[PDB]
């Protein structure tokens, strides 16, 4: 997204019914942080949500 | 009268009802156990792994 909403209004876009590509989320290096509760930060693709 | 008693009467056989009722309870209360989370981030085992 070019910009985002800010901290007291966030937005909340829900998505459904299509493939969710996780590789782009966990082979990607840009991302300074990611420490993920939950569930592992790097093996999301195998769970169905 | 045994014979008519215990087709009858439901409670009569209480004593054997109560084995069979207190094993059926054990089990199925140690699935349900299964189906209990305990602390955990989840109660089902293989979403775990």
């Amino acid at each position: 997204a070019t910009r985002f909403a800010s901290v007291y209004a966030w937005n909340r876009k829900r998505i459904s019914n299509c493939v969710a590509d996780y590789s782009v989320l966990y082979n990607s290096a840009s991302f300074s942080t990611f420490k993920c509760y939950g569930v592992s930060p790097t093996k999301l693709n195998d769970l169905c949500f | 009268k045994i014979q008519d008693s215990l087709s009858s009467t439901p409670s009569a056989l209480g004593k054997l009802q109560d084995v069979v009722n207190q094993n059926a309870q054990a089990l199925n209360t140690l699935v349900k156990q299964l189906s209990s989370n305990f602390g955990a981030i989840s109660s089902v085992l293989n979403d775990i792994l």
